[PDB]
């Protein structure tokens, strides 16, 4: 809710997916947290699985509800953290709320 | 050293398998490039098949050569019943491959590779 | 009465142990080993020369009646002199039992083609040549069924690297699509996830 | 003849009586779980993790602290001993944080691991966790601790192997804390490696941290040039990055420790890097060029010049196959002045005899000494390594350690018998109090520093070093087979280039002005262009700018130790070989391989193309340099104090002074540790 | 029945693998060293066969890193060296073994640490 | 060991967060063996030989 | 909505956008690390 | 805060942008940069410190089950703050 | 002219014992009488003994010396030296 990321850099997301689609750099950021510097996603290797989001230990990486995202080029679709950091931006309020009707069931 | 054979008992067995398969081989060149419509003349798919052969002519292990000739005639069989496209016949020919070079001083200027 | 734990059949255990000591009993010729999982599994470890013997009893007796090949498959170990096992996996519909037979040999050592016993081994035997290079002897048609024509080599093997040596595009100079040295734009990550501590005591080796 | 018979879950096994229980299941391939424990440390006993069942035992034994008995039998794998791992790995995890997501100990620690394979798979713990707060202890260390187990690893590292009594516990009971009480730092030479004893994330890596995880690193096993001990490490990479640097276990060099120099100076390979070939343009400025243009001018001013009129300086990260490729090359040219910046005495044999510049009783000989003399030397900080082993004898065998120089903190207590040369004068004459300590002796070692040989009379002190050794020998009571000699290095290149025959010092360049001058990763500034031509043309070829390259009229980029295969021969004359771990930036290319290509243009090509080829050239030229792992002897140690005599010197009046007298000089000594960020931090905080 | 074959097993010719990854390649036979970050020893058992590395480059659009190297990933794990060295005669392929590393046998004794005249005695617990 | 924790207890207990890690980096280890289980799929017999 | 109504952040977008694929304001991936390694720089000065 | 580079490239959040003569930026011709324009360092540095009265506090990110996992925070020392190391919130102790 | 003499031997192996005889019986008087010439001897174990040579300009010979006497290692550096 402050606006601070959620993701901590922990790589379990990477760790665990089975496409090898996610990519992720770390290093202290200009204050003593520990953030990401490189988080991509190569949308056309990812399996849309889900296990990233399982994986992840702070609810950081979700899988939203828009499936209306089709491109006219390749490299649209090989996102980087700032596509990502806006995607959220962009969805937060809806996905708030699949959260929180599903997460006890988690 | 006692093993199965595949083929062969012996080199002399083995090397009359492989003399038959460059026959077939030789054979066939001309139908392949009227079939498949080849821009390559018929001395340019025979110069290609006495390559293949070359490169292997080091072998003295007779189930080693009886590998190499039913692999060659697999290799044959998917060429005459036209199983390959003109594809799979061109890959012989590596036509849009760049020549690596193979002296010292050209490798050391492109790279780190041996 | 522990509802995390699998339950043992101590009784499939044991006739799954009998039949095994009756088959090594009538085929010592070939019978090399054999064993039983502790999740009730038979496993016949023979010979190499013993394949057709050994199917053909197994399938033909009438206390076996493995009229169903179920699987055949290859396993290649490198560490081994004879790297690539070869699995029959067998069903017997008239005693509802499965049976497992395993042989072995290397890159140069052909093994009979079982297509007289059980026609299913035919496109399986196929794929075990495609896959591994293992030779089938007297087949009636073996040549690749799964990789592409005039591919180079058997991807099943370890040291087969997973991505292959060439790939393919469309060229438009040539007007066809081509094969060249396989480069990719992200290197396969390789991880090293075994953790150094040992898990299963029950299966330690000695040092 | 004296074994007992003790029993694994039943199997049968012959130990030596004090082997503890621990060991005794290490002999059936069993490893204890444990945390406190640590095979080169004090036993402690206060984890229990490593609680076992001995048979008809009511109570069970902390295995690491239990002598076993005759007849025991060890239930590794009981009730018993299961359910005593269950309750105190409960106990370990009950104040731990929740913290693995962030915490850099994660996929490869034994909290972890341990819980998995021997504990619980939940908690019961319904109550709040201890929470203690962070303590700084320097720039290299990292201290989260409430990760902190209680183990006391890092305490007894500091103690018994850094020899320094700055770690303890304050407090009692759950408030027991790690630390130093007051705001202190652990800045030893040594002080990376209780981030690696530390079984979890309380002391982690600064300069590591977050970067990576230990699932996605690719590990080259290599060898540490950054002295002359030939520390083995592992060189962690992800992606085409060197990401940190581990030690590698070897008994017989550095066992399991590094330097923090080897641990943290990596980062000075990401800076002050040459990418490119470069040239002088038309006003004196370097410019990049192409390999073909900066390899033709080379080649062009190589053809025109002979004799003397060539030479080259190999500096002090070079490897062995470069220097033999530089040798060829220059020799083809009819030019024999092939050097190094780091001197060594050429009266008597000279380099003739590889026991007159050679580590003779090996660093594990040490372990063996009864009486250590050191001469010009702080091997503190010229090789820590070797330093550590002196301190392990020192402690564990009562050994007697001497000085002959400056009174450098060592970190065990030795005795200072004064810093005048003239003092061995005194012990060879018998005068001396302390030559009879040497005649008692039954396996004496005198070890002269490399760098008491920087000094205008080297060739007095090696002469007067030889002859105490010449004498304790002469004298009997010591085994044959005994080396009493010994030389201690401190570059990682110097013996190899000893070995293959370049002369030892830039003396013959001074005598001889060149006219090209090649520059092999030479930066210690030996040379400078006031003592050429003025029209002398400088090649460069190296893998940092630094000290040479601002100098030269072309550039060569070179590898560093991280990006070739290279052969690299330490102190006792042991040769080893790096791996490639990552490629060369940029341009640069393999460093043999510029020699072999800058040959070919000039006209004058080598008669070896891969690597193979030109490391049979070295075994030519000195066979043993491609025997890896193995260290050759050296004799005739007779021959070379008879040449020594030969030629009488004159000591000077300076008393020895080492080059590093305290901590702050041992951060920075070569090219990559100048550059690097995390040196100039440390280098900065034990100055402030 | 049997026929003799007299010589050294060679399989480059029918393995597929291209001219390129036989001869310039150079395998590493070793028992992988213990990660020292850690005690547990049981990542030391088996041998490796690993190749030498060779280039990685950034990909221009993502930065990612790039290889023309088909054998990078390529790790076999052999139970003794003779079965590693076997595997790479038979393959072609140049090869460097190096020896096990087994860690020394120590003297632990819990009683050194209270020693009346000796340096081992701990001036803390 | 085998099944991954809730997440809330994996937010909550030590031992749940470590097991969590464990399971989704390495994963669980399987003790060694082979089995061809099988199964009456849609389109017939479904069986997989996992070593 | 309407009636229930989304919680409200501070960084949630005020203004929502539509698919923007094939217009000048569509993503363009890039590598979001800086340089790595750097290179030296040779004086500015001769000397030599 | 997004700074403009000399050239006007947007400065990213993670301090990313092409140099002077990078070729790599053509990529943004006719197009844009990707730059998400709400720095979470600056975000966070907008939360005030929070006022506890004892030696230790509890912190799981707010939401309970939806926040992180739940770390216990050391506030003896007066010359600082306590900060989570997942969500950056910070503490300090009440005299 | 020469520039350089290298001899390799074994420290042990019975076929460089004439070598090791060389070396320590007349090493000594051969480097008192050539102090500019390099007489590298580098023992390294199991290599059959053997005598380099480098002349001017990178020619470089090569004499064994397996089984040799010392007085035969003795006329070989006489060969060489001149
Ligand atoms: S959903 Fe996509 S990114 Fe996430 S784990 Fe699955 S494949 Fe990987
Ligand atoms: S998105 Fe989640 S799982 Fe992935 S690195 Fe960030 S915190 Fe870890
Ligand atoms: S030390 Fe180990 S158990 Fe503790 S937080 Fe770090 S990774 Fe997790
Ligand atoms: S800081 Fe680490 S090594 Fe030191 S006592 Fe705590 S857990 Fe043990
Ligand atoms: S390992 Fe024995 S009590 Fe700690
Ligand atoms: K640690
Ligand atoms: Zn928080």
């Amino acid at each position: 809710p402050s606006g601070e990321e959620r993701c901590i850099a922990c790589k379990l997301c990477e760790a665990v997916c089975p496409a090898q689609a996610i990519t992720i750099e770390a290093e202290p950021r200009a204050d003593g947290s520990r953030r990401t510097t490189r988080y991509d996603i190569d949308m056309t290797k990812c399996i849309y699985c889900g296990f990233c989001q399982e994986a992840c230990p702070v609810d950081a990486i979700v899988e939203g509800p828009n499936f209306e995202f089709s491109t006219e080029t390749h490299e649209e679709l090989l996102y980087n953290k700032e596509k990502l950091l806006n995607n959220g931006d962009k969805w937060e309020a809806e996905i708030a709320a699949n959260i929180q009707a599903d997460y006890l069931y988690r | 050293t006692s093993v199965k054979p595949i083929f062969s008992r012996d080199m002399n067995e083995a090397k009359r398998r492989v003399r038959e398969l460059y026959r077939a081989w030789y054979r066939e060149v001309p139908n392949t490039v009227h079939l498949f419509q080849l821009d390559i003349s018929v001395k340019q798919g025979r110069d290609k098949v006495r390559e293949m052969f070359k490169k292997n002519a080091h072998i003295t292990d007779p189930r080693v050569v009886d590998l190499l000739v039913i692999k060659g005639k697999m290799e044959l069989e998917e060429t005459i019943k036209v199983w390959k496209q003109r594809t799979h016949v061109m890959r012989f020919f590596h036509e849009t491959e760049a020549p690596r070079p193979k002296d010292f001083l050209s490798k050391f200027y492109v790279g780190h590779d041996p | 009465t522990r509802p995390t734990v699998r339950p043992r059949n101590d009784v499939a255990h044991k006739q799954l142990s009998a039949f095994g000591e009756y088959v090594a009993e009538i085929l010592p010729k070939y019978v090399q080993q054999v064993q039983v999982s502790c999740f009730n599994e038979l496993e016949i470890c023979i010979h190499p020369d013993g394949v057709i013997p050994v199917l053909t009893f197994l399938r033909d007796h009438s206390n076996a009646q493995f009229k169903s090949l179920a699987d055949l498959t290859a396993v290649d170990i490198p560490t081994r002199q004879n790297r690539f096992e070869i699995v029959y996996n067998l069903l017997s519909l008239r005693f509802n039992s499965r049976i497992r037979v395993k042989t072995y040999t290397d890159e140069l050592t052909p093994i009979e083609s079982s297509v007289p016993v059980y026609k299913a081994a035919n496109w399986y035997e196929r794929e075990i040549w495609d896959m591994f290079g293992v030779f089938f002897a007297n087949h009636p048609d073996l040549r690749r069924i799964l990789t592409d024509y005039g591919f180079e080599g058997h991807p099943f093997r370890k040291d087969f690297p997973l991505s292959g040596y060439v790939e393919l595009r469309y060229d438009d100079e040539v007007k066809r699509v081509v094969a060249e040295p396989v480069e990719l734009a992200q290197e396969f990550r390789k991880f090293d996830l075994n953790s150094p501590w040992e898990a299963f005591p029950a299966y330690r080796q000695p040092p | 003849s004296n074994l007992i018979e003790v029993f694994v879950d039943g199997q049968s096994v012959m130990v030596e009586p004090g082997t503890t229980v621990l060991q005794a299941c290490e002999k059936v391939g069993m490893q204890i779980p444990r945390f406190c424990y640590h095979e080169r440390l004090s036993v402690a006993g206060n984890c229990r993790m490593c609680l076992v069942e001995i048979e008809k035992a009511p109570k069970v034994v902390a295995a690491c602290a239990m002598p076993v008995m005759k007849g025991w039998n060890i239930l590794t794998n009981s009730e018993k001993t299961k359910k005593a791992r269950e309750g105190v790995m409960e106990f370990l995890l009950a104040n731990h944080p929740l913290d693995c997501p962030i915490c850099d100990q994660g996929g490869e620690c034994d909290l972890q691991d341990q819980s998995m394979m021997f504990g619980s798979d939940r908690s019961r713990f319904l109550e709040g966790k201890r929470a203690v707060e962070d303590k700084n202890i320097g720039p290299l260390v990292k201290t989260i601790m409430t990760r902190c187990i209680q183990c006391t690893r890092c305490i007894r590292f500091a103690s018994e192997i850094a020899g320094v009594d700055d770690l303890g516990t304050t407090g009692r009971g759950n408030d027991m804390q790690v630390g130093t009480y007051i705001e202190k730092m652990f800045m030893s030479e040594l002080s990376g490696n209780i981030i690696d004893i530390c079984p979890v994330g309380a002391l982690t890596s600064k300069p590591y941290a977050f970067t990576a995880r230990p699932w996605e690193t690719r590990k080259t096993e290599s060898i540490d040039v950054m002295d002359a001990v030939g520390s083995n490490i592992v060189v962690s990479t992800r992606t085409g990055e060197v990401m940190r640097i581990l030690p590698r276990m070897h008994e017989d060099i550095n066992e399991e420790w590094i330097s923090d120099k080897t641990r943290f100076a990596y980062d000075g390979l990401k800076r002050q890097r040459l990418t490119e070939p470069m040239v002088r343009n038309e006003k004196g400025l370097l410019t990049h060029t192409t390999w073909e243009d900066a390899l033709s001018r080379v080649a062009g001013m190589l053809q025109s010049f002979q004799g003397n009129d060539v030479a080259a300086i190999a500096g002090g990260l070079v490897d062995a196959e470069a220097l033999i490729a530089l040798k060829d090359l220059l020799n083809r040219v009819d030019s024999d002045t092939l050097c190094t910046e780091e001197v060594f005495p050429t009266a008597g044999a000279g380099t003739d005899l590889r026991s007159n510049y050679l580590l003779n009783t090996t660093i594990a000989g040490v372990e063996e000494a009864d009486v250590v003399l050191l001469v010009g030397t702080n091997p503190r900080f010229e090789a820590p390594l070797f330093n550590a082993r002196i301190r392990k004898s020192w402690l564990h065998n009562d050994l007697k350690v001497a000085l002959i120089g400056s009174p450098v903190d060592l970190t065990y207590r030795y005795d200072h018998l004064g810093d005048s040369p003239k003092i061995l004068q005194d012990i060879a004459s018998g005068s001396h109090p302390f030559s009879q300590v040497l005649q008692e002796a039954k396996k004496p070692m005198v070890i002269l520093g490399s760098s008491a040989l920087q000094r205008n009379d080297g060739a007095a002190i090696l002469a007067a070093v030889s002859n105490i050794a010449q004498k304790i020998r002469t004298s009997s009571g010591v085994t044959g087979d005994w080396k009493v000699m010994n030389i201690l290095h401190r570059i990682a290149s110097q013996v190899a280039a000893l070995d293959l025959g370049y002369k030892p010092g830039v003396e013959a360049i001074q005598k001889n002005p060149p006219k090209m001058l090649f520059l092999l990763g030479a930066d210690g500034g030996c040379i400078t262009r006031q003592d050429l031509p003025k029209d002398c043309f400088i090649v460069y070829q190296g893998h940092h700018g630094d000290v040479g390259a601002p100098i030269a009229d072309v550039i060569l980029p070179g590898a560093a130790y991280t990006e070739k295969s290279a052969t690299y021969v330490n102190t006792e004359g042991r040769a080893q070989q790096t791996k490639v771990a990552v490629t060369p930036p940029g341009l640069a290319r393999e460093d043999w391989k510029i020699i072999r290509a800058l040959s070919e243009i000039a006209g004058m090509t080598l008669p070896y193309d891969t690597l193979d080829q030109v490391r049979n050239r070295l075994e030519e030229v000195s066979p043993n340099l491609v025997r890896y792992d193995d260290v050759e002897g050296a004799n005739y140690f007779q021959q070379a104090s008879e040449l020594s005599k030969l030629v009488n010197q004159q000591l000077l009046a300076d008393p020895l002074v080492p080059p590093q007298l305290t901590i702050k000089d041992f951060y920075m000594t070569d090219s990559i540790s100048r550059a690097s960020q995390t040196m100039a931090k440390c280098v900065k905080a034990v100055t402030e | 029945q049997l026929i003799t074959v007299d010589e050294k097993l060679d399989i480059t010719t029918i393995t597929g693998v291209p001219e390129e990854h036989i001869k310039t390649r150079k395998a590493r036979i070793f028992v992988p060293a213990r990660n020292n970050m850690q005690s547990g020893v049981n990542n030391t058992k088996k041998w490796k066969m690993e190749f030498d590395t060779r280039e990685r480059w950034e990909n221009p659009l993502m930065g990612w890193a790039s290889t023309a190297d088909p054998l990078s990933n390529l790790v076999l794990t052999f139970s003794t060296k003779e079965d590693a060295v076997a595997f790479a005669e038979k393959n072609g392929w140049s090869y460097d073994v190096e020896e096990r590393k087994v860690p020394k046998p120590k003297s632990k004794s819990y009683g050194a640490n209270f020693s009346w005249n000796k340096r081992t005695r701990v001036s803390t617990k | 060991k085998v099944s991954p924790p809730k997440r809330a207890e994996m937010k909550t207990s030590m031992e749940s967060l470590i097991h969590h890690f464990k399971l989704y980096t390495e994963g669980y280890q399987v003790p060694p063996g082979a089995t061809y289980t099988a199964i009456e799929a849609p389109k017939g017999e479904f069986g997989v030989y996992l070593v | 909505p309407t009636v229930k109504p989304p919680t409200a952040r501070k960084f949630i977008w005020t203004n929502h956008k539509f698919n923007l694929s094939g217009t000048p304001q569509q993503y363009v991936p890039y590598s979001t690390t800086r340089k790595k390694i750097q290179e030296w720089v040779p004086p500015s000065t001769p000397y030599k | 805060g997004v700074r403009t580079s000399p050239t006007g490239e947007k400065v990213t959040h993670t301090g990313q942008v092409y140099d002077d003569g990078d070729y790599r930026k053509v990529r943004f011709v006719g197009r844009q940069k990707e730059v998400n324009e709400n720095f979470a360092i600056d975000l966070i540095a907008e939360q005030p410190v929070s006022q506890v009265g004892s030696r230790v506090i509890s912190c799981d990110g707010g939401g309970g089950a939806l926040g992180h996992p739940r770390v216990y925070i050391n506030l003896d020392k007066e010359t600082k703050t306590g900060t989570c190391g997942y969500c950056g919130l910070q503490f300090r102790q009440q005299h | 002219g020469l520039r350089e003499i290298r001899i390799h031997l074994c420290q042990r192996s019975p076929g460089s014992q004439g070598v090791r005889d060389f070396i320590e019986k007349r090493y000594v008087e051969l480097k008192k009488a050539n102090p500019d010439l390099p007489i590298l001897i580098r023992e390294c174990s199991d290599v059959q003994p053997k005598l380099w040579a480098r002349y001017a300009f990178g020619q470089e010979k090569n004499v064994s010396l397996n089984n040799f006497s010392a007085d035969q290692v003795t006329r070989a550096l006489e060969n060489v030296l001149s």
